[PDB]
């Protein structure tokens, strides 16, 4: 199949992102042609399931079908749509009323922003009026693995794509021990994937990582301790304030020694040790990188040039309200996706609407969360109390400058709103106690994942 | 009320009679 040489909307990297933006485009300008370059294979899939609902799956053939039932008992796919509301790319600029073409297997190297233009890893270069970047990231490599042998490298995956899924979903039933390093939001998901799988298969699961609690960037140590202890119960053995030193292979299996002085034997490793931005085309094209937060300098439209927008985890934008940042979430990317498309599509509104996150770490562990969720900050935690200390239930206050900047809605549910009042209003509160009552905290609430 | 100050993090226990 031949590109087409000139479309309206190009955009750059067809992940969570791009799909939000097409969809926003169309919407907003209907009959739009807009055509997402992605240099994955796969079309444009949500990447939540792959730590958490393709897991639980009962369907054997889940690693097949790519299908789960959400927590309202639905069944669906983690693609967006099905390839049959996609156009070619051939057809694309002559189809009736436009529509969304994705070119498969097809990255972008060099980004001419002066004449409009991108070239393909295939020499085909296309023209745009107007581009989205949306490349998104890749993970992070552990130091120790990348200096160690091709030995111990062959044995070791990162997490991002549906193959990482599906071989590392292999793996879990041939190995007899697999180590996550680092203590993420993926590291702390998958370990508690491989902890209830472990239920049946009676795997070792391993998990390790520097701080001293599960979260530690993103949780407060009470917190943070009481959720490493909720993942053990899941089937994980963690070791807290473990700093790698060097991975060899011993007996056939990888050996982990710490820098503390304790090793490890293992027979997989899995880092999940952070996300680095794919911000290749920015020397290409002389777009600005933000050199605390990473990632690509966008104003508070999302917006870098004239004719270029950025979204995504890709994105490090001007929050009006929080300040400047850079998001790497899932709502995040359709939210700021969205918000990009209609910027294209001439709109120029900037990043009101907040985007949120959620993890669920076993039963007992799910919070959903808002704005500047940082350990770092100083926090109030409102919890529930019983009619040998129980965080089952509260909610937590992100502070600066007396200033409530992020919110942890911790085991309460369907309350996002009332928190994103509250970030929107940001007033200096004398007593959050009174703050709290409005997440009517000891109430049974609804029980969404 | 049992609310207690650990560090920058405050831990405040409540048991919903208000
Ligand atoms: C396993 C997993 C579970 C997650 N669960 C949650 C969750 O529960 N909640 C939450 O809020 N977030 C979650 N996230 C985070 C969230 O899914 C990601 O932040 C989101 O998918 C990023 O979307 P994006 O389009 O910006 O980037 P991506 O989704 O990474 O899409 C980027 C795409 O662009 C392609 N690309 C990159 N560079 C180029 C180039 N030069 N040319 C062409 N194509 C290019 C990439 O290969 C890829 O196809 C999870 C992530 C993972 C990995
Ligand atoms: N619930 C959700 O919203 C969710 C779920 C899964 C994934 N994600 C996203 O997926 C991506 C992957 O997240 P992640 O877990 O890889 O990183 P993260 O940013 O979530 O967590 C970073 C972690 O890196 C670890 N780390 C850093 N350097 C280390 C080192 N030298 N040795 C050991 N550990 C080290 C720390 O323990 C820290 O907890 C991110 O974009 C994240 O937001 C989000």
């Amino acid at each position: 199949i031949r590109a087409p040489s000139h479309v309206p909307f190009l955009l750059i990297g067809g992940g969570t992102a791009a799909f939000a933006a097409a969809r926003s485009i169309r919407a907003r300008d209907p009959g739009a042609r807009v055509l997402i370059v992605s240099e994955d294979p796969e079309l444009p899939y949500m990447r939540p399931p792959l730590s958490k609902e393709l897991w639980f799956s009962d369907d054997p053939n889940v690693t097949k079908t790519l299908q789960f039932r959400q927590w309202n008992g639905k069944e669906r796919s983690i693609y967006f749509q099905p390839p049959s509301f996609y156009v070619s790319a051939q057809d694309l600029p002559n189809i009736e009323n436009g529509g969304v073409a994705v070119l498969t297997g097809k990255k972008v190297v060099h980004l001419d922003v002066r004449g409009n233009m991108v070239k393909l890893n295939d020499g085909s270069q296309i023209t745009f009026e107007k581009c989205l970047i949306a490349t998104g990231g890749t993970p992070r490599s552990l130091s120790a693995i990348d200096r160690a042998g091709a030995e111990v490298k062959s044995r070791t995956t990162l997490f991002r794509k549906i193959g990482d899924f599906r071989a590392l979903e292999k793996i879990s039933r041939e190995v007899k021990s697999i180590t996550v390093i680092g203590g993420g939001f993926l590291g702390s998901e998958l370990a508690c994937a491989l902890g209830r799988k472990s239920q049946a298969s009676g795997i070792e699961v391993i998990q390790l990582f520097p701080e001293k609690g599960n979260m530690g960037k993103i949780l407060p140590q009470y917190l943070s301790n009481w959720t490493m202890e909720k993942v053990k119960r899941e089937g994980v053995k963690v070791m807290p304030n473990a700093i790698v030193q060097s991975v060899g292979v011993s007996g056939g299996r990888l050996l982990i020694k710490l820098k503390d002085g304790r090793k490890v034997e293992t027979d997989h490793i899995v880092t999940a040790v952070g996300l680095e931005p794919n911000v290749e085309l920015a020397k290409t094209g002389g777009l600005e990188i933000d050199s605390d937060f990473g990632g690509f300098r966008v104003n508070a439209e999302l917006q870098a040039r004239s004719n270029i927008w950025v979204a995504g985890d890709a994105a490090c934008f001007y929050d009006i309200k929080l300040g400047r940042r850079r998001v790497e979430h899932h709502d995040h990317a359709v939210v700021s996706g969205r918000l990009a498309g209609e910027n294209m599509t001439g709109a120029a509104k900037p990043y009101w609407h907040q985007s949120m996150f959620w993890s669920d770490l076993g039963p007992d562990v799910g919070y959903e969360a808002i704005g500047l969720v940082d350990s770092s900050l100083p926090t109030v935690g409102v919890f529930a109390k019983a009619t040998e200390e129980d965080y089952g239930k509260g909610v937590i206050f992100y502070l600066r400058d007396k200033v409530v900047v992020g919110i942890v809605l911790w085991n309460v549910f369907n309350r996002m709103p009332i928190a994103r009042k509250i970030i929107k209003d940001g007033e200096q509160h004398e007593d959050l106690n009174e703050v709290a009552k409005l997440f009517n905290i000891h109430e049974d609430l609804v029980p969404r994942g | 009320s049992y609310c207690r100050q650990e560090g920058k993090d405050r831990i405040i226990f409540v048991t919903k009679e208000d």
